[PDB]
Parts: structure tokens; C-alpha cells; sequence
């Protein structure tokens, strides 16, 4: 039926049903505007009001002006004809290339997949990046995640895997923009219409992209996220196919959420985020898996605020990985690219009997002198190199070596790098650290490891210093 | 107790116009059959692609090294 | 200091304070009844189209709002010593709020007398007596003369149940 | 019956009605919805929704139970996998649930207990040598994320194979595992870890996860609780897991947020402490006139680069009798488990041991308190005298001990073997980089060739000059047979 | 895969074949207006029992 | 009168009154319980309605539950039949023994010992733990206090306490374990059944217990205390008697005040406790005092929190003792229990005009010495050990030996220590550490002084450890 706005604020509106009240989640309608605002109930007041989070911008509304149930959430197209397309966190069509005629529709939210439908199937997946190929590789059909303070590299890692990965699969991949840089996806489209996932011409299209981005309202932040769920969501039911889901930022999610909880109505909690920060996460963060039915390969870029790794968001957020990476600034200002911190960076794989202990191994190996080297750390810093014992002299020259050629130089930033993009396979991975370990190179000058691909470039480069 | 027990029988006069009425599932119209072949493909998915009447053939495959 | 008549229907908690209080300064002269009609009148000497221009006006004030309440309560069938709840709300500016003073005079006044359960489809059955479902039935009569899991779930769902015969 | 729906939000609906409602009694919903009454004010009852508050509306329905939350009990439990409320999760069709028991159950007084007497192995050398269980003890594993502290919890239920495939029918120990916040994807490859390593018989999993509401974590350890309370109260033994109240707490948090009741430290309610008090209090030993039956208690906390003043990590310490620390630092250098001695108590001490660990474990807990103080003073190359030139001399070798692979536990006869070879300064002369190829070679050696020695230890529980003697040689005729 | 093909069939057939009671038992009150008798019926045998 | 609930949330129950509104501290009764449920009186936040917290949990009530107004404030068991017997917050007796029995009563919430009464006597109560002795003796019939962040000895120091000093005792001792664990309260009894001073057959019992542990409502730890104290304000006041009250852990008065404190309408203060968490304490701490009348030797053990002796708990605290032994984490974890700060440790009475020019000359140069030695602690470690004064080097060698020589077998920990108990009479210690002191054992080996009893037992564990 309908009802009127009898309260407005920011994103939080307030309309009143004499006949009738939506469910808690009903997509309303604004009508008098020359645009789709669609409102989401997310509370009943009482006195027959509800409370509902907008979906845009809300300059204009007035106490009184009419609203009409939809008598559904928020339903957007799904299936193949989204492939090639971008779409907006309603379903609408944003690349202006006509509607988006598709048999069926889904709604945004939705239960998550019960603990029968759990899938332990534990294979590895191969990135041709050195650190986390060696010390903590992604598992297929698993959930990764990249965290990482302002500017320290997520968006480049998070596209080397698009290109190490999704370029040559045979398999749909979803592109879910979560309020990051509306310039970034612009610059997405483009690189994979020239690359070709995404095609006009046919409907060869491997991509759906669902965009949501830091100008947008918090409703529309908060939202997205789900949109682009819900694509890839299909994909694997309805196909029990290979999915490929990438979001950046998943944090933006989170943030979203809590510039809303606050008019909302809810009571602030640490650090002033919402009350409801881990299930607001985990519902939304648990459609992303893999079933007995499909299977979604899982990667999002986790943005970390004041590079507080115990903020709330990233701190919540690590409970739902099966293998992380962790950035730091502090590596990324000595200029060793990818900037991952070697002993922060987990995969719940890392396990012999998955791997191989050798791999195992090796990793174990490196882990350690590293940290063995992050030890003297401190008394290097006062007293000098010098006054370290001659075991220890050592411990760091090796260590600094593997510290160094984990640095890898990405095909993508062969702008900043310069250098030309390699990318290097579990073997001559595993082996190159094996050798340095081994110390076969005690004989190299440092740089010699920093930015190359297997052990060769290295001992190579060596050459041409001399 | 008493003004209860038969009003669980207006549930098997129809359960009973049902499994005998042969000629089809019942009335169904058009959706029956189509989401009955979507749940037709993912359950042709998890074994995969090949004759599932048949037994298959056997290629086989050498031992790798590391 | 003075004990209260709170008569057993309580009612609020927060708001509708000033009801609560009438009941017991009713039950004092027992003129209850004297009010439950005085009250149902003022309800629309307000809802005027004279009287709206002060109702909801922050404009006039405690000022000429209450010594012009001299006159909606003198002049007419009031006058008594709850020409005052007025004079109350007056001063406490909550004239605003009077209506709702009202509804709860009554929901505790009919439960000194009627009771309040309801039939199913329509009209209110003040079952006015000393005993709750006695006269449930007896005032009903005036009424004729005027399994697998899922199937488990979808029987309950229409017995007592759902959109059907709601309507 | 019961009431109105006055206002539903974010798991919170206010209630106008339920007049005679009990405070902490669960009411149900229009739409057939488990809820429950925890602010019972003047005029509206606050209810905790236990699920998707979407099919509720203003207006529907609310009905009275009568009861008090309550959940499944008994064997008819063991081998499945539970949501927070009993109801079977595991896709194997309802459990046979005669017994009933009441979540909100308080724990055993004074008089029904008797200091705890009872062996609760783990099957870890690190854990049994150094900070000992024992059945009716609350020990708390603490640590940063990804330190090892669930393959604590884990290796220590596939350790009870051992006794719950025998005769002797005090040492089997049933084990609940409450998994709280955790994701579906790891709740259940951790039940195929179980099932492989065939333990999944013996175990309740009780499971409320990441999706599930907001007070069905708050619950979940409870319930996982009662359930492990009937196999105490009837004469037998349980060993209950919480993983994590870290994540519990964060829910009770949301719940008392939601619910209007003003905030406290790191914005949770007042009354957390109450919250793992009363829950951690209901693990005891009980005294043989009440059936002689335990309930051993291993609450999980996660901690914040190491913080262990974060209100939580703080409070859980001061409740549990004592805990394991983990320590990402140790973890990476290749102290796997990473425990920290040294940190890491255990306040029943050796009233927890066989007399056989005693015996050669027994002071060397306040000797890894010491030979550590002691090397990270002389760490440098210098002099020292005559006494303190050994200590050194043996440490890093005895360390290399309690390196422990994963998934595979220890019966206690062999930990006293190994914990033999050292401790008695058989090893007092090897190059510790050895220390491992070593003791997997003269354990397997000592298996294949002594059944003997290990059937006495192993059963009386205790090193007899006689078994005593016996080892004397069989490790001397090892050390001279390698290196000599 | 057949011990699929047929759990899926046996399944959902009968959920059009339960569900299928539900329309028909909704078309046997709304119409048989001697299926209103069958209502003023049972229901006051309420009233009694419970006092 | 009668009165019916009107609100229930948590552990705070409103009440409303037709005609009788209990004053502040009235104990309330709460009609139709399968156990007592009593409810003091908070305050009144008037229309006949009254705030009150709940000495146990409030599931199951319901809104208009009879509620009657017991006419004043909780009242228990005071008298002499409470020895042996396992009474709590609300007198109950829970050991199971049916009621005890005594025809006199006291409410639990009493004023303070005014000015006029206090005793300005004092005399070194000696423990027989060299620790305390040497460097901050208690004194008899003071408030003493034991500070610890958790699992540094607390515990188990006030355990070797009441096993030395309450068992040469001929006069009454109340141990009252408030918000702590139950599982050591079972623990104690046993213990204290073993030894006897609880004895089940005759009346020789020396000792009155009193219990609400961690798994009992803020209501009953808010209040558990007073109780303990209003059983052993009897036996001081009456007796003249020396009554030895021990607490464990009266810093869960002020938490379990905490928990409630939201709930009641507070505003919360710094740290977040309650804004009145000073007036509380005081008058409270102002209780548990020795008037003229009596003496009531107290030991007091507080939590503090994370180990902040700063956090407003503890901190405020300290105003309220007379000797005060502070526990160190830093110290336990090098093996030296009991982890006493020997720099963080105070007594009122180490006043050379009170423990002699011997005894306080020489508790004074060991703090030095050892003061000395923590400040040489950063030069050594990272800028090489033997570049060290020759004056310096002897004074970090007798120092760590000092350091060592202050621990302690205890009697309570042989369960955790590996060595028979010990006890050291007073004249020994000074003796003991003024040699060391003097340069008498600077060629004994430091290990020969950890972990012995009397100087000499040291020169034992010197060739022990030698041949
Ligand atoms: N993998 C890399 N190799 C070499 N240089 C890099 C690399 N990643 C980032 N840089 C440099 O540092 C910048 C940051 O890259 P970017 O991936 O955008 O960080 P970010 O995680 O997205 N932080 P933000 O996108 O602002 O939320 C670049 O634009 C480069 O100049
Ligand atoms: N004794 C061991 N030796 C070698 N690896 C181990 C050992 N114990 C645990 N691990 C590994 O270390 C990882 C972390 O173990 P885990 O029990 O999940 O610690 P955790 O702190 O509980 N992780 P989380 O649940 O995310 O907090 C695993 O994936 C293991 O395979
Ligand atoms: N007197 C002691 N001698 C040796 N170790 C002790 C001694 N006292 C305490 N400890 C160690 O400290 C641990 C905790 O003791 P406890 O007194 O219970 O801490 P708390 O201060 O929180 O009550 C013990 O379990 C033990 O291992
Ligand atoms: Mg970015
Ligand atoms: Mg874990
Ligand atoms: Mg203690």
C-alpha cells in the first residue's frame, strides 16, 4: 500500500503505513522523484512506522511525500545475461549499454549455506607470488584476504591475481567494487575490454562487475557488498560452476555499516562502530563459500584504518580466511614489494600433508631465521652490527637475503618497478629459498636477490654488478 | 482431544485424490518442468560429464617425482 | 506523602502519569463517573477548528492558555474539581498531550467495570462480570442467533492460521 | 497465553503483554520463533530473538512457553553436531533426547566437590610435563590468532581414543566442543579432523556460528555446558572445550547493547565478568557421595598482539586455574606448540600427574623458570662460575623435547621415557640438532622391543626401581651406540 | 548419480503433492458454504473443554 | 507491608509499595521461592517504589511477584556456633548441617568505630616468612593488605599465612573467600579439617567461614563481605579477643559493585567504575578496624587489575593498611616466590623505635643494595657484565644472593616447590641477611641461598651443590 515520510536523516528515513506494515527487509519505493530511490525497511517503531536505510542520496524528501511497498527486498538481475555488464547495488545497468533482460531475479540478502553443505576439499592454488606461494598459498575455492593500511598495495596485489589467475580460467568471475575509487573501476572496465573477459559484441563475456563506490551514501556502501554477492551467489548454485569472486574494499563494508548505525538509533560500542559489527559481517560473510553444489575462490582486500591491525573491522574480519596476507607499511617503505609481512601472513594449509614437507619445510626454514633475524632486531638498532656474535653476523646476511627475494616485481606495477614482470612457480620457488637457506649464496652481494623472479635472475644479476 | 482427531482427515481425502490420480504431476503448468532441469545440470555437476548408464573406460597416468 | 488509589489496571510506567492520578483523586468524593463523561467532552472542545490555533502553539504560552482555560471549564458542564487536570496540563505544558490523559482514564475506568477480551472477527464482548470466561460462552449464543515433516507445518497452518478466513 | 509485539529491531522486540511472563523464560513467536524475556520493565517485556528477526513484524504474535531455556542431554548426543539450542545440524535426523537438561543451571557449591585428584592427559609433552591438567580444572588456553591454540584443544580429544577404547572405565573422558563465532567452513573440517583420526564418537559439537543470532552465541557455551554437566552428575567424565569465549562475549555484548543497557570498558556490559564466572564455576570435581564425576574445563581467549589486559583476556585469567600461553614469536622460532613455560601455570601442579611424570617433572618447572632467567642474563660470551656453567649446558637440549609434532598425541608412559632420556642427563652431551631424529628412533625403539617397562609405568603410574632400573640401561644402550 | 536422480524426485514431487493439499483445502472452505458449519463446530467445542 | 515487583532486569529489581516503603538497606522478601531470595533496599526512586539488588539470581521472577518488606536490614548468624560451620551472604548455613543455631543477630550493615575508639597500639606480629619480617613486618590487630596482579602468590601467601599465623593462635579466626573460587574454598575446608581448626565432632572449632564465590550475582560478592566482617565484629567487640579475619579477595566487593552500578543509574567515572567507588570502600574498610574493645588482625588480599596498582581498585586501597605486601609478576617469573616486592613493600611499624637500630639498619641496606643493583640493571645486560666497578660487581653478587635468599619454601606450596615447607624466626632472618650483607658468603654460589629456610641451610645447599 502506502505510507509518507514522517522523518529524514541522512540515510535513515522514517515512514509511516496506516494500512499495513513491510516486513523487516522490503525494498520500499519513493514516489515523487526523477529517480529510483529505493528505501530498505530495517526496523518496526511502533505506532505503525518503520525505519528504513536509503539507497541514495535523500536531498529533497519532505515529511509527508508518498512511499510504496515493493512487497520484496531488494531483488537485482542475476544469471548469464549479467556477464560483460556493470550494475549498480539496486540491479540497474551503469554501463549504459540498454537494461539487463534476464529470466530470473534474487534478492540481495539471503540464509547462509548450512553446515551440511560444508565442503572440506583442501587443494591448493598456485599465484606464481613468491611469499605467498611459499609461505602462505591460497587454497582453491578458499576465502583470501588482503589486509593493508592506506597505500601499502592491496588494489595492485588484488589485480596481479586477477592476471595470474583469472585471465586463463575457465570460469565466471565476479567484480565486487565495494566504496573504493570510482577512477578504479573505469580503469577495470577498459583494461579487461581490451584484455577481452568482458566483451561487447558477444556474450563470450567471463565477468560480472557490481559497482558501489566512495561517493555513494552509506546505505548504497553498505549495500553493494551483498549485490555482488548475490551474483556470484547464482553462478554457483544455478550452474554449480567455478566462481571467482573478488571485492575491493570489503572494509568499506563495515565502515558503511557504522555511519548509519549511529542515526539508526543503536547504541555505539568500541571504538564507536555499530553494536552489531560481527554478525552484520558474519551473515554477509558467510554466503561467500564454497558448497557441495558450486565453488567461489574468495579474494578481498581489507582495508585497515590508522594501520590499526586490532581496529574492529580487520580484527573481526580475520575469523572468516583461509589464508591471509598482511601488508605493511614498514616493509613497503624499504621498498620490498609485495609488501607482505612474512610472519603475519597465515594459510590454514601450510600443513606437510597438504603441501608436502618439503614445502613445509622450506617455509618453516625461512619463517625462522627471519624471525630470528626480527629478534636481534633490537640490539642492532643500539649497539651496531659489531657486537653481533659471528653465528649471528650470519643469521642476518642469509636473512636478509630471503628478505629480499621475496620482493617480486609485479606484471602490473612495470610503471613504478620499471622492471619487467616476472611470475615464479612453487617449484623454482620452493627451491631458490632452499638453496639460499642452504647458503649457497653467502657469496652474493644483497641487492643481487631484491626484485627477480626464480634463483637464476639472482645469481645472474650478481654477474653483471661485477 | 475429541474435537481434533477427525480434522486431521481432511488431509487425507486429498492426499488420496493425489497419489492415484495418474497423468502427470498434477495440474503443474510450466514450472515444474524447467526448475527440473536446473537441478538437473548441478546434479550432472559434482561426477561429471560422461555416460552415467555406461562403465567408463580407463585412461591411466604415470607416477610424477619431486 | 498521601496514599494513592492505584486501582488494578496500573496502565503506564513513564507517561500517562497524570490518569494514573485521577483515579485516586476520583475515588475520593466517588465522582469517577462525573469525569468519565467531562473527559469525553473536552476530547473535541479541543479538537475545534477554534481551538487548534493554541492546541499545538508554542505561540501564546503558559500566558493567556491557561486563564483562557478559565472559560472551557466554567463555562460548560465542568467547573467541578477536574476543570483542573486542565489547569494542570495547562502550566506543566502537556495540553499537547491531553487526548492520551483521556484514553487512560477510560482503560482503567473499564476495568472497574467491563472486562476487555475479544471475539474473533469482529465486536468487543464486555464481559462485565466478576468471573473471566464465565460469560464467554453464555454471551457467545447471541452470536449463532444474531504425517510428513511439512505437512506437519502446513495443517497448524491453516486450523487457527494465516490470511483465510481473517479477513 | 500470552502477547502484542509492541517494536522489533536488530534481534531486539519489545513485547506488550506476556503480563505474567517469567523473567529469563523463553517465549515463542507468532511465526513459530524461539525468543526469549531478559528485561522484564513496566510496561513491555524486551526479548532476545533466537534467529532471523525478518519474519517478525510489529503486531505478531508472542506466546508463553512457561519454561526456562533448556537443551538434549546424554550418550544420545555423543557423535553429532548440535546448533546452540541441541537440534541435529548434521544432516542424521533428531537425536534421542529423553534427558532435558536447563541451561541456566548454577554451579556445585562447596560440600559436593573434592580437590582435584584426577589425570586429565593431553597427550602433550609441553602440557603434561610442565602445566598438568586435571579432571575439574578450568585451565585457559590464551594466545594471539593462528599460535596453535585450537590443536591444543584438538590433539587432547584425539588423545582420549586411547582410554574410551578400553576397559577401565574412569579413565574415558566424553568431550563436548562448543564452537563460538567460528566460520561453517572450519566447524566442520575440524569434524573431518575428528571423524579421520576416529574420536568423533566420544564428542558432542555443539555449533553456533558467525551467522547464527546474536544470543545463540551468547548461549551456545551453555548449553554445550549442561550437556556436559549430566555426564558429571552421573558418575562419569567430561571434558568441555569453549572456542572462544573471546567471540561469546562479543555477542553478549551486542545482545546487552541492543537491549539499552548502558555500556562499560570496550563498551561491553557490566556484568561480563559475570557472563565466564558463572559459566567457568560449573566445571568441578565431584566428591565421591555425589558420583565421583568431572567435568574439565578448557576455555579458549584470544588475545590482541599479545595484550593481556584487554578487559576479557584479563578477566578469564583471574577465573580459570590457571593457562597455557601461546606466542606467535616462540611459534615462527620453532617452538612448536609455542607455549612459554615460563608463563604458563597450572594451579594443581602435580596433584595432577601419575607419580611417574612426577617423578621426572616435578621441580623442573621452577628450573625452566630459572636456566631461562639464567641464559638471558649471561647471553653474552663471557665467564661464569662452576654452578651455573651447566644449567645452560642442558636447557637447550631439554627444550627440544617438548618440540611436539601435531595430531599426534602421547600416551603418558612413553612422555616419561623421553622426558627419562634428559632428565636423568642422558642427553647431557648431544648436539641438540639432533635432539629430534633421536627420540623418534629410541621411542619407536622402545615400543618394539620394551612393551614391558610401559605396561608396568602405565599402569600403576609410577617408576619403581625396578622399572627405574631397567630404563637405566636401555637408554645408556643407545647413547654409546651412535655417537661412542 | 541415480541414487540422486531419484532423491531429488521423490522429493520435490511430493512437495507439489503436499503443497498440492494446501489449494485444494483452501478451495474446500472458501467454498463449500457447508464447510462454514464445520467452522461454528469444532471451535465452540473450545470454549468448554478448556474451563 | 507486601509489595509486588514492578521491573526485573539483570540483578536489580524495582518494588512497588501500597503503604510501606522500606528504607535504604531493608532486606526484602521475596514470596514464592523454592530458595530464599532476598532483595536490599538501593534506594527510592519514589511513587512507593524502591531500587534493590539481589543476593541471588532473579530468574524466574515475574512482574507483581509478592514481595514483603522484612522490616529491616539482612540480618545473620553472629555468635560463637558459627565456628566449623560454612555460613554466606545471607546466613544460611552451607555445609549442610540444618541451621545454626544462636538467639543473637546483627544486622551486616553497621556505622564505623568513631574517632574516640581507635587503638594507637601496635607490635610486630612476626610471620616466620623472611620477606615480610626483614623488610615489612604486619603488626598485631592491623589492617594488612596482600596486592597481586592474577597468579603471582597471592593465594597462596594467605594460605602459609593462616597455616602459620592462625594456627599458633589461641583466639578466634573468620576467613571469608568473597568473589573468588569455589573450588578453593572445598580446597581450605579440607585443609582446615586435616589440621582441625575446623573439627566436625567436638566444639573446639577455631574458625568461622563465610562464602560467595565467582559463580554467585554481583547482589551476594556486593555483600559477602559484610557479612564476614559482621561475623568477626562480634567476636572482637564481645570477647576483647584477638579474631583473625581473612579475606580472599575483598577487591570483588568493589567489582561486583561495579557490575550493578550501571543498572542503578550511574554515570560512569574513570576507569569505569562506579562514581562512589571511594565511600563504599571507606565505609567498609572503616569496619574492619581494632578498637579499644577488641583487636582484629587483618589480611586483606586485593586483585589488581592487569596489574595496574594504579587502577582506582587497588589504588584506592592502600590508604586503608597499616603494612602492605605487594606481589610482582617480574619476580615470580624468575622462580622467586614468594614474588614479594622487596621496593613496593611497607609497614607502619619499621620504625628503628619499634624493631631496633638492628633490625630496621639492616632491613634498610638489603632495600639499598638491592635498589642498587636494579639501577647497574641495563648498563650490564647490554653494555658488557665485567665492565663493572670492583665495588659494583660485589655489589650485584651479594645483591642476587640477597634477592634468592628471600625466597621462601612454604609449607602450602611443597605441591609446587619440590622442598619440605620452612619458617624462620625473626632473629634468624636479620641475622641470616645482615651476614650476607656483610661479605660473609661471597664465596658460596648463588643457588645456595634459593629456596632455603635459616642462613645456615644455605651453607648446606653450598656443598650439596659443590661434592
Ligand atoms: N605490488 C607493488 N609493487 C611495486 N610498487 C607498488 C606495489 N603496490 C603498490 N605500489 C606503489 O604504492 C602505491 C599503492 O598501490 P595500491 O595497491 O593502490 O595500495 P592500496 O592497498 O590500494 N591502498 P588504497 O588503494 O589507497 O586503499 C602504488 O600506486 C605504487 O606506486
Ligand atoms: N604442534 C604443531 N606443529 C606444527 N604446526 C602446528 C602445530 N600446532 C598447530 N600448528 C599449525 O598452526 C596453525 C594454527 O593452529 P590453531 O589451532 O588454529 O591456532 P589458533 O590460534 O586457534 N587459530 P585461530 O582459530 O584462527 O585462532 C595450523 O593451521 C596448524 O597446522
Ligand atoms: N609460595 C609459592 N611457592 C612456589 N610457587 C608459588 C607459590 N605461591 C604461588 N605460587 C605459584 O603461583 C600460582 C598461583 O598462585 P595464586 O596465589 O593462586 O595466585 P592469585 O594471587 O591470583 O590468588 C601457583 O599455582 C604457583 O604455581
Ligand atoms: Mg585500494
Ligand atoms: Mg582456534
Ligand atoms: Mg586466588
Amino acid at each position: 500500500t502506502t505510507g509518507r515520510i514522517v522523518a529524514v536523516i541522512g540515510a535513515v528515513v522514517d515512514v509511516q503505513f496506516d494500512e499495513g506494515l513491510p516486513p523487516i527487509l522490503n525494498a520500499l519505493e519513493v514516489q515523487g522523484r526523477e529517480t529510483r530511490l529505493v528505501l530498505e525497511v530495517a526496523q518496526h517503531l511502533g505506532e505503525s512506522t518503520v525505519r528504513t536505510i536509503a539507497m541514495d542520496g535523500t536531498e529533497g524528501l519532505v515529511r509527508g511525500q508518498k512511499v510504496l511497498d515493493s512487497g520484496a527486498p531488494i531483488r537485482i538481475p542475476v544469471g548469464p545475461e549479467t556477464l560483460g555488464r556493470i550494475m549498480n547495488v539496486i540491479g540497474e545497468p551503469i554501463d549504459e549499454r540498454g537494461p539487463i533482460k534476464t529470466k530470473q531475479f534474487a534478492a540481495i540478502h539471503a540464509e547462509a549455506p548450512e553446515f551440511v553443505e560444508m565442503s572440506v576439499e583442501q587443494e591448493i592454488l598456485v599465484t606464481g607470488i613468491k611469499v605467498v606461494d611459499l609461505l602462505a598459498p591460497y587454497a582453491k575455492g578458499g576465502k583470501i584476504g588482503l589486509f593493508g593500511g592506506a597505500g601499502v598495495g592491496k588494489t595492485v596485489l588484488i589485480m596481479e591475481l586477477i592476471n595470474n589467475v583469472a585471465k586463463a580460467h575457465g570460469g565466471y568471475s565476479v567484480f565486487a567494487g565495494v566504496g573504493e575509487r570510482t577512477r578504479e573501476g573505469n580503469d577495470l572496465y577498459h583494461e579487461m575490454i581490451e584484455s577481452g573477459v568482458i566483451n561487447l559484441k558477444d556474450a563470450t563475456s567471463k565477468v560480472a562487475l557490481v559497482y558501489g563506490q566512495m561517493n555513494e551514501p552509506p546505505g548504497a556502501r553498505a549495500r553493494v557488498a551483498l549485490t555482488g554477492l548475490t551474483v556470484a551467489e547464482y553462478f554457483r548454485d544455478q550452474e554449480g560452476q567455478d566462481v571467482l569472486l573478488f571485492i575491493d574494499n570489503i572494509f568499506r563494508f563495515t565502515q558503511a555499516g557504522s555511519e548509519v548505525s549511529a542515526l539508526l538509533g543503536r547504541i555505539p560500542s568500541a571504538v564507536g562502530y555499530q553494536p552489531t559489527l560481527a554478525t552484520d559481517m558474519g551473515t554477509m560473510q558467510e554466503r561467500i563459500t564454497t558448497t557441495k553444489k558450486g565453488s567461489i575462490t574468495s579474494v578481498q582486500a581489507i582495508y585497515v584504518p590508522a594501520d590499526d591491525l586490532t581496529d574492529p573491522a580487520p580484527a573481526t574480519t580475520f575469523a572468516h580466511l583461509d589464508a591471509t596476507t598482511v601488508l605493511s607499511r614498514a616493509i613497503a617503505e624499504l621498498g620490498i614489494y609485495p609488501a607482505v609481512d612474512p610472519l603475519d601472513s597465515t594459510s590454514r594449509i601450510m600443513d606437510p600433508n597438504i603441501v608436502g614437507s618439503e614445502h613445509y619445510d622450506v617455509a618453516r626454514g625461512v619463517q625462522k631465521i627471519l624471525q630470528d633475524y626480527k629478534s636481534l632486531q633490537d640490539i642492532i638498532a643500539i649497539l651496531g652490527m659489531d657486537e653481533l656474535s659471528e653465528e649471528d653476523k650470519l643469521t642476518v646476511s642469509r636473512a636478509r637475503k630471503i628478505q629480499r627475494f621475496l620482493s617480486q616485481p609485479f606484471q602490473v606495477a612495470e610503471v613504478f618497478t620499471g622492471h619487467l614482470g616476472k611470475l615464479v612457480p612453487l617449484k623454482e620457488t620452493i627451491k631458490g629459498f632452499q638453496q639460499i637457506l642452504a647458503g649457497e649464496y653467502d657469496h652474493l652481494p644483497e641487492q643481487a636477490f631484491y626484485m627477480v623472479g626464480p634463483i637464476e635472475e639472482a645469481v645472474a644479476k650478481a654477474d653483471k654488478l661485477a | 482431544l475429541d474435537p481434533v482427531q477427525k480434522l486431521f482427515v481432511d488431509k487425507i481425502r486429498e492426499y488420496r485424490t493425489k497419489r492415484q490420480t495418474s497423468g502427470g504431476p498434477v495440474d503443474a503448468g510450466p514450472e515444474y518442468q524447467q526448475d527440473l532441469d536446473r537441478e538437473l545440470f548441478k546434479l550432472k555437476q559434482m561426477y561429471g560429464k560422461a555416460d552415467m548408464n555406461t562403465f567408463p573406460n580407463f585412461t591411466f597416468e604415470d607416477p610424477k617425482f619431486e | 506523602f498521601a496514599k494513592l488509589v492505584r486501582p488494578p489496571v496500573q496502565i503506564y510506567g513513564i507517561e500517562g502519569r497524570y490518569a494514573t492520578a485521577l483515579y485516586s483523586a476520583a475515588s475520593k468524593q466517588n465522582k469517577l463517573e462525573q469525569v468519565e463523561k467531562e473527559l469525553l467532552r473536552v476530547g473535541q472542545i479541543l479538537k475545534e477548528p477554534k481551538m487548534a490555533a493554541s492546541l499545538l502553539n508554542p505561540y501564546v504560552k503558559r500566558s493567556v492558555k491557561v486563564k483562557s482555560l478559565s472559560d472551557m471549564t466554567a463555562k460548560e458542564k465542568f467547573s467541578p474539581l477536574t476543570s483542573n487536570l486542565i489547569n494542570l496540563l495547562a502550566e506543566n505544558g502537556r495540553l499537547t498531550n491531553t487526548p492520551a490523559v483521556i484514553s487512560a482514564f477510560s482503560t482503567m475506568m473499564s476495568v472497574h467495570r467491563g472486562e476487555v477480551p475479544c471475539t474473533v472477527t469482529t465486536a468487543s464482548a464486555l464481559d462485565e462480570t466478576t468471573l473471566t470466561e464465565l460469560k464467554t460462552v453464555l454471551k457467545s449464543f447471541l452470536s449463532k442467533g444474531q504425517k510428513y515433516v511439512d505437512m506437519s507445518a502446513k495443517t497448524k497452518i491453516q486450523k487457527l492460521s494465516r490470511a483465510m478466513r481473517e479477513i | 497465553e500470552t502477547g502484542r509485539v509492541l517494536s522489533i529491531g536488530d534481534g531486539i522486540a519489545r513485547v506488550h503483554g506476556l503480563r505474567n511472563v517469567q523473567a529469563e523464560e523463553m517465549v515463542e513467536f507468532s511465526s513459530g520463533l524461539k525468543g526469549m524475556s531478559l528485561n522484564l520493565e513496566p510496561d513491555n517485556v524486551g526479548v532476545v530473538v533466537f534467529g532471523n528477526d525478518k519474519l517478525i513484524k510489529e503486531g505478531d504474535i508472542v506466546k508463553r512457553t512457561g519454561a526456562i531455556v533448556d537443551v538434549p542431554v546424554g550418550e544420545e548426543l555423543l557423535g553429532r553436531v548440535v546448533d546452540a539450542l541441541g537440534n541435529a545440524i548434521d544432516g542424521k535426523g533428531p537425536i534421542g533426547s529423553k534427558a532435558r537438561r536447563r541451561v541456566g543451571l548454577k554451579a556445585p557449591g562447596i560440600i559436593p566437590r573434592i580437590s582435584v585428584r584426577e589425570p586429565m592427559q593431553t597427550g602433550i609433552k609441553a602440557v603434561d610435563s610442565l602445566v598438568p591438567i586435571g579432571r575439574g580444572q578450568r585451565e585457559l588456553i590464551i594466545g594471539d590468532r593462528q599460535t596453535g591454540k585450537t590443536s591444543i584443544a584438538i590433539d587432547t580429544i584425539i588423545n582420549q581414543k586411547r582410554f574410551n577404547d578400553g576397559t577401565d572405565e574412569k579413565k574415558k573422558l566424553y568431550c563436548i566442543y562448543v564452537a563460538i563465532g567460528q566460520k561453517r567452513s572450519t566447524v566442520a573440517q575440524l569434524v573431518k579432523r575428528l571423524t579421520d583420526a576416529d574420536a568423533m564418537k566420544y564428542t558432542i559439537v555443539v555449533s553456533a556460528t558467525a551467522s547464527d543470532a546474536a544470543p545463540l552465541q551468547y548461549l551456545a557455551p551453555y548449553s554445550g555446558c549442561s550437556m556436559g554437566e549430566y555426564f558429571r552428575d552421573n558418575g562419569k567424565h567430561a571434558l568441555i572445550i569453549y572456542d572462544d569465549l573471546s567471540k561469546q562475549a562479543v555477542a553478549y555484548r551486542q545482545m546487552s547493547l541492543l537491549l539499552r543497557r548502558p555500556p562499560g570498558r570496550e563498551a561491553y556490559p557490566g556484568d561480563v565478568f559475570y557472563l565466564h564466572s558463572r559459566l567457568l564455576e560449573r566445571a568441578a570435581k565431584m566428591n565421591d557421595a555425589f558420583g565421583g564425576g568431572s567435568l574439565t574445563a578448557l576455555p579458549v581467549i584470544e588475545t590482541q598482539a599479545g595484550d593481556v589486559s584487554a578487559y576479557i583476556p584479563t578477566n578469564v585469567i583471574s577465573i580459570t586455574d590457571g593457562q597455557i600461553f601461546l606466542e606467535t614469536e616462540l611459534f615462527y622460532k620453532g617452538i612448536r606448540p609455542a607455549i612459554n613455560v615460563g608463563l604458563s601455570v597450572s594451579r594443581v601442579g602435580s596433584a595432577a600427574q601419575t607419580r611417574a611424570m612426577k617423578q621426572v617433572a616435578g621441580t623442573m618447572k621452577l628450573e625452566l623458570a630459572q636456566y631461562r632467567e639464567v641464559a638471558a642474563f649471561a647471553q653474552f660470551g663471557s665467564d661464569l662460575d662452576a654452578a651455573t656453567q651447566q644449567l645452560l649446558s642442558r636447557g637447550v637440549r631439554l627444550t627440544e623435547l617438548l618440540k611436539q609434532g601435531q595430531y599426534s598425541p602421547m600416551a603418558i608412559e612413553e612422555q616419561v621415557a623421553v622426558i627419562y632420556a634428559g632428565v636423568r642427563g642422558y642427553l647431557d652431551k648431544l648436539e641438540p640438532s639432533k635432539i629430534t631424529k633421536f627420540e623418534n628412533a629410541f621411542l619407536s625403539h622402545v615400543i618394539s622391543q620394551h612393551q614391558a617397562l610401559l605396561g608396568k609405568i602405565r599402569t600403576d603410574g609410577k617408576i619403581s626401581e625396578e622399572s627405574d632400573a631397567k630404563l637405566k640401561e636401555i637408554v645408556t644402550n643407545f647413547l654409546a651406540g651412535f655417537e661412542a | 548419480y541415480h541414487i540422486s536422480v531419484q532423491n531429488m524426485m521423490r522429493q520435490k514431487e511430493q512437495e507439489h503433492m503436499i503443497n498440492w493439499v494446501e489449494k485444494r483445502v483452501v478451495q474446500s472452505i472458501s467454498a463449500q458454504q457447508e464447510k462454514e458449519t464445520i467452522a461454528k463446530c469444532i471451535a465452540d467445542l473450545k470454549l468448554l473443554s478448556k474451563k
